[PDB]
């Protein structure tokens, strides 16, 4: 038993989307799925429901009319589908399966898809030295995540901590490393193609 | 209409084997439609408990339950070094579902002494015309700090996940303002 | 009215 | 731990149970027992008495203006709550022990034991045309208090309480169900050939029926299309033998048997309730109030033939139908089980 989805991206607020998510190792008749979204620092929020065997559609009270659900019994797979995005939207969302005769939970949980909204372009990163013991790299204005930083091309990762991204009121993301030299950096950027050798010296 | 949910504690810390106990709280009485979850950080969640007593399949016995009227209570025989995650409270007798407000488990140890360091912005950030100072606290205990800027709003803080090497917490703060505000000072 | 659940002791 | 209770109107009579479901295990039958609460000090005369009835009713209970149920006693049960009887049948139970302990005094047991010659919950799905809810048998218990066991009953002293009886699937797998027909033409020796096999005798409501159906066409006509079906059988028996059957699935394909060639294939027809909001007649487990349900679990009978008629009983068949040129229609059955499994 295993299950699958795909359809995440970017979208610009306001716009539409289709999301998918195939069920294999049971039946879609003799269970239910169910829909959650989890938002970065949030609690997972479901969203919708399916009854299949019942015929009856359940949706959230912040997305009446605005989210679709839809399945297909031959291939037994599930789609929603979302419409007038808006910024509050973003999150991670999950497709999973529940026993219908009875309700029990949520056995089975699929990995899951992350879904991102908003007007931001793709942006290159901007390395920013910090020298004064310890050092590190700054990487400022950057979109969209990943990146893949290294020291001296990962040479040593002793002493390297490497801080997780934010995203400030400007809209873009921006993240740090430093590594620590009491005596006496690579940064990639796989959706930008950008890669960036730096040297910082006192 | 909706349930409120109130768990409880919202998030502690403890050893290796240890008596904890999570407590759950809903507004409304439900007879047993209360089921227990965990998620690892960057994973699929699990459910533990269903039906408020019932323990799943392929789960150690360490995790049990009870109920007393609204109140839910999960009890955990001994920690393992593995279990350190969030757990949320779930109720599906009422439409819609109600979720819990996420209670992490993090490990406890002794208070480490914190490194401070300051890193002025860079001559290619002084031409860029942003100015940003950097601090960086790394190796300290506990997590929660207090640290003061004076030379202010307009800072930006960033801690990182808890470093299994020490079980200690690194924290890097940054305050941002212009080239003018920087040379004021 | 409806039915309800209840009480057992000890 | 937890256990159901229902009191009166007036709030001084209050009923307990334990249970709200009963299960056979073609065998034997889990008893009913409870507890009536109540202060004699408000009675002070009266004998307090509960009752067990099965009735084939029909329509709604919310006073409805229409003729209502045919009320038909099928058995009907009495036992003297209050004065106290003595010990038997047999002993006190254990839940009713714990209630004692409970409550005190005031806590008076009861015994029931239900015949192994009953029926099971069903209810068939209303009509839309028609008004209010539809005929079914239904478990009943009431409970009142009264100085006769005919005085009048009063809405203030009686209680009523519905409870169901299901059943649940053995763990022993039965016989592989087969099929087969061969038809020949009137004069000439050529024949036609087909039969129809199951994955099992038994599966599990939502769960694809994979019919295997072989055809072998070694004749001069031409199979134009082909259907398979499944049909539901439910024998009503009060008075006179009666059987209202009813189309739940239906599947066809397109495809043409050339003459003198063998075909098989496996086909998959499902079973639901939603595709059928509508159609009267249709036979539902039974339900509590007024909650929608699956559909009607089939009935096992037990190991004794007997009789056994006195309500419903329900069972499942498949079907497949040949669309043979210039008539020789040739269809053939298989009956089977459909019913929920044992849970933990």
């Amino acid at each position: 038993v295993q299950l699958v989805e795909s359809g995440g991206g970017l979208v610009q607020p306001g716009g539409s989307l289709r999301l998918s998510c195939a069920a294999s190792g049971f039946n879609v008749y003799s269970s239910s799925i169910h829909w959650v979204r989890q938002a970065p620092g949030k609690g997972l929020e479901w969203v919708a429901s399916i009854s299949s065997y019942y015929g009856y559609t359940y949706y959230a009270d912040s997305v009446k009319g605005r989210f679709t659900i839809s399945a297909d019994t031959s291939k037994n797979t599930a789609y929603l589908q979302m419409n007038s995005l808006r910024a509050e939207d973003t999150a991670v969302y999950y497709c999973a399966r529940s026993r219908q005769f009875w309700y029990s939970g949520l056995d089975y949980w699929g990995q899951g898809t992350l879904v991102t909204v908003s007007s931001a372009s793709t942006k290159g990163p901007s390395v920013f030295p910090l020298a004064p013991a310890a050092l590190g790299c700054l990487v400022k204005d950057y979109f969209p995540e990943p990146v893949t930083v290294s020291w001296n091309s990962g040479a040593l990762t002793s002493g390297v901590h490497t801080f997780p991204a934010v995203l400030q009121s400007s809209g873009l993301y921006s993240l740090s490393s430093v590594v620590t030299v009491p005596s006496s950096c690579n940064v990639n950027h796989k959706p930008s193609n950008t890669k960036v050798d730096k040297k910082v010296e006192p | 209409s909706d349930i409120q949910m109130t768990q409880s504690p919202s998030s502690l810390s403890a050893s290796v084997g240890d008596r904890v106990t999570i407590t759950c709280r809903a507004s409304q009485s439900v007879s047993s439609a209360v089921a227990w979850y965990q998620q690892k950080p960057g994973k699929a969640p699990k459910l533990l408990i269903y039906s408020a007593s019932s323990l799943y399949s392929g789960v150690p016995s360490r995790f049990s339950g009870s109920r007393s009227g609204t109140d839910f209570t999960l009890t955990i025989s001994s920690l393992q070094p593995e279990d350190f995650a969030t757990y949320y409270c779930q109720q599906y007798k009422y439409v819609p579902v109600t979720f819990g407000q996420g209670t992490k488990v993090e490990i406890k140890r002794t208070v480490a002494a914190p490194s401070v360091f300051i890193f002025p912005p860079s001559d290619s950030q002084l031409k860029s015309g942003t100015a940003s100072v950097v601090c960086l606290l790394n190796n300290f205990y506990p997590r929660e700090a207090k640290v003061q800027w004076k030379v202010s709003g307009n800072s930006q803080e960033s801690v990182t996940e808890q470093d299994s090497k020490d079980s200690t917490y690194s924290l890097s703060s940054t305050l941002t303002l212009s080239k003018a505000d920087y040379e004021k000072h | 009215s409806f039915t309800r659940s209840t009480v057992d002791t000890m | 731990t937890r256990v159901f209770k229902k009191s009166s109107p007036n709030g001084k009579l209050t009923v307990y149970l334990g249970k709200r479901d009963f299960v056979d295990h073609l065998d034997k039958v889990d008893p009913v027992d409870g507890v009536v609460l109540v202060d004699p000090d408000y009675l002070k005369d009266r004998k307090v008495f509960v009752t067990l009835t099965v009735a084939f009713r029909y329509g709604r209970e919310d006073c409805d203006v229409l003729g209502l149920s045919f009320r038909k006693d099928l058995f009907i049960a009495n036992y003297q709550a209050f004065p106290p009887t003595p010990n038997p049948p047999r002993p006190p139970t254990r839940l009713q022990e714990r209630l004692l302990r409970k409550l005190g005094q005031h806590a008076h047991p009861f015994f029931f034991t239900i015949p192994q010659n009953l029926p099971s919950s069903v209810t068939l799905q209303p009509g839309p045309e028609d008004t209010g809810k539809a005929l079914g048998v239904d478990f009943e218990i009431r409970a009142f208090v009264a100085k006769s066991l005919e005085e009048k009953s009063h809405k203030r002293n009686s209680v009523r309480l519905v409870i169901r009886k299901v059943q649940f699937a053995p763990e022993k797998p039965g016989p592989q169900p087969s099929a087969e027909t061969t038809r020949h033409f009137l004069m000439s020796d050529r024949s036609l050939h087909l039969e129809a096999s199951l994955d099992k005798e038994l599966y599990y409501h939502g769960e694809p029926l994979n019919v295997n159906v072989h055809v072998t066409n070694n004749s001069t006509k031409t199979v134009k299309k082909i259907k398979v079906s499944v049909r539901q059988y439910a024998d009503i028996v009060l008075f006179s033998t009666a059987q209202y059957k009813v189309p739940v699935a239906q599947v066809e394909q397109d495809d043409q048997v050339s003459p003198s060639s063998t075909f098989s294939k496996v086909y998959t027809i499902t079973p639901f309730l939603a595709n059928n909001r509508e159609k009267r007649g249709l036979a539902l487990d039974g339900k509590l109030k007024h909650e929608d349900t699956n559909l009607a679990s089939s009935t096992i009978v037990k190991e004794g033939a007997n009789k056994e008629v006195l309500g419903i009983l329900v069972s499942y068949r498949v079907k497949v139908k040949l669309v043979v040129s210039r008539g020789g229609d040739v269809s053939v059955e298989l009956p089977f089980v459909l019913m929920h499994p044992k849970p933990h």
